[PDB]
RNA sequence: CGGCACCUUACGAGAAAUCAAAGUCUUUGGGUUCUGGGGGGAGUAUGGUCGCAAGGCUGAAACUUAAAGGAAUUGACGGAAGGGCACCACCAGGAGUGGAGCCUGCGGCUUAAUUUGACUCAACACGGGGAAACUCACCAGGUCCAGACACAAUAAGGAUUGACAGAUUGAGAGCUCUUUCUUGAUUUUGUGGGUGGUGGUGCAUGGCCGUUCUUAGUUGGUGGAGUGAUUUGUCUGCUUAAUUGCGAUAACGAACGAGACCUUAACCUACUAAAUAGUGCUGCUAGCAUUUGCUGGUAUAGUCACUUCUUAGAGGGACUAUCGAUUUCAAGUCGAUGGAAGUUUGAGGCAAUAACAGGUCUGUGAUGCCCUUAGACGUUCUGGGCCGCACGCGCGCUACACUGACGGAGCCAGCGAGUAUAAGCCUUGGCCGAGAGGUCUGGGAAAUCUUGUGAAACUCCGUCGUGCUGGGGAUAGAGCAUUGUAAUUGUUGCUCUUCAACGAGGAAUUCCUAGUAAGCGCAAGUCAUCAGCUUGCGUUGAUUACGUCCCUGCCCUUUGUACACACCG
């Protein structure tokens, strides 16, 4: 998150503006690239077919 | 919160004392003659010729370099 | 068969609440009586009629008004009910505060002014507010323009500024007055326009902060309910620090907040190195026993070794791990064992949806408007005040003694800060001085020097002997130094003397669950000087729960509402 506050000089008083922008953590290039509680589980690599007991000589 | 009321009378700032053609009194021109330099121009190295004293009572003051004689 | 009713559903009705009739009503007609036509005026006036009367029945108008009203929704509130959490609530306790003196803040009183904001929590050692000058906004006085710019006036035959000497002044302010010199178109007067304000308005604002609340709360997608505003999800129960989880379930699956996260503390003989850290060896060297030993000093060349401690970067380690009980056998909880660590491992930082007439315009060259703007509410100089004292209150510091005072002796921390041509930083060591302090050199811009900050409680040995005593140290006198231009209304420090209440504190009331409370000091901030204050740090180190809703506050649910500017209605 980056923030910017400015005072706006109006004829009736002061207008205060705050612009809070949250950047996408995936694009962060220096700090962490995800939120602390973001857990990314890998996919199941299983469901292969197993053959009884050969030997493959290379 | 208070109204400033005065006790002493209002003062007036000093005004420059104008003197009409002061340079005439510093010199006495002689017919078929030359400058008089009658006011005893200051001899201090800061202010040379043309800077004159003030022939006031019991002292001679020049305004350029503030010094007095006799 | 007839009744008095009731339960479920909604085909159906209704604005809904609800209704087996309040259904068979825009798909409008079974029969029939009575009544209403926005709210008030008003069931009033008048007339009639009945009545003993009270009064009943019948019953207007003028005028006035934009709503009044019905049912339901969300919220707010309740001197309504039911749950829950919390040492800013209680229980068991500890230390207290409130009783004394003093420090300091507030009110009051006073004042020339005793500047001011804040008034339950969330005003009162708070504005980093420990004010000699400055600060400073107050008071009594004195200067300056630092009034830009377009004009107009004046103006070189000089628009104006500085000024010796005397008077004046608190002043060696030419401030002003006598005084004639000097300077030269920057500038003097009026107009506009400015500008500057610790002047007013925080109830006109920004920003910041505090508070509700660091409690646990908030929200949408799809689905369900409702004509709708809305509602469910977001809940009876159990559990947790927690809307956090188990579970129940017209909801399912999610987001913010919580938790995760980050900083810090505790472990690492496992890595990486260290002459700004330490150690063992080794040189050289000292003292004592002589046993070859034991304590030291020295070594930025002994041109040694190492990382145990020390420092810090890369990691590892804890996830309630394993085992017993209880439990919906779930979330969890309680016991053990192992472990450095088994209370969210300890402590913090960050911290949601909206919002408050919360506090500040006395932090801002942050600000709108109002006031003032040359005899200033601007700025500066001098002196005083903020300290002023019959009083009430709060944050604290010393004490009331022997679990102690003195007097010697022992002698252990951690967090930090530190300068130059300054305007003087931390300051050892030597020498003077009873002290405070002074003087001469050196080190340190710093893991190097101050500094092992040799701190205080604490421990040992003596005196004191229950006595307002050698407890306590106010109040006051005299003297000696330090800072500062300046110490008077004692800045502060030191010496001698003076020896006050207080002999454990009423009604009340605060903080707190483990390296915690309580003592005990030390550093940093303010700071020329001054710390009974804060922000931190370490030393010594407990008693008692590990529970509850009895008091108090807040949250939730139900409930009532004629409130919604929301009960300060
Ligand atoms: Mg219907
Ligand atoms: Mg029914
Ligand atoms: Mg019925
Ligand atoms: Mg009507
Ligand atoms: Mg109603
Ligand atoms: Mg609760
Ligand atoms: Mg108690
Ligand atoms: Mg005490
Ligand atoms: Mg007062
Ligand atoms: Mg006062
Ligand atoms: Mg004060
Ligand atoms: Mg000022
Ligand atoms: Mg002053
Ligand atoms: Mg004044
Ligand atoms: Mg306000
Ligand atoms: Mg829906
Ligand atoms: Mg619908
Ligand atoms: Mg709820
Ligand atoms: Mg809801
Ligand atoms: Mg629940
Ligand atoms: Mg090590
Ligand atoms: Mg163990
Ligand atoms: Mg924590
Ligand atoms: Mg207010
Ligand atoms: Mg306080
Ligand atoms: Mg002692
Ligand atoms: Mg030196
Ligand atoms: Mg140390
Ligand atoms: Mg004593
Ligand atoms: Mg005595
Ligand atoms: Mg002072
Ligand atoms: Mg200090
Ligand atoms: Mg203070
Ligand atoms: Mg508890
Ligand atoms: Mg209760
Ligand atoms: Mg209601
Ligand atoms: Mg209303
Ligand atoms: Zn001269």
């Amino acid at each position: 998150i980056d923030i910017a506050i400015r005072h706006v000089l109006m004829r009736q008083g002061v207008l205060g503006i705050k612009v809070k922008i949250m950047k996408d953590p995936a694009a962060n290039r220096f700090g962490p690239r995800a939120l602390p509680d973001a857990v990314k589980i890998a996919e199941a690599k299983d469901e292969d077919e197993v053959i009884p007991a050969p030997t493959v000589k290379s | 919160r208070k109204k400033k009321v005065y006790t002493t009378p209002k003062k007036i700032k000093h005004k420059h004392r104008k003197h009409k053609l002061a340079v005439l009194t510093y010199y006495k021109v002689d017919n078929e003659g030359n400058v008089e330099r009658l006011r005893r121009e200051c001899p201090a190295p800061t202010c040379g010729a043309g800077i004159f004293m003030a022939n006031m009572k019991d002292r001679q003051y020049c305004g350029k370099c503030h010094l007095t004689l006799k």
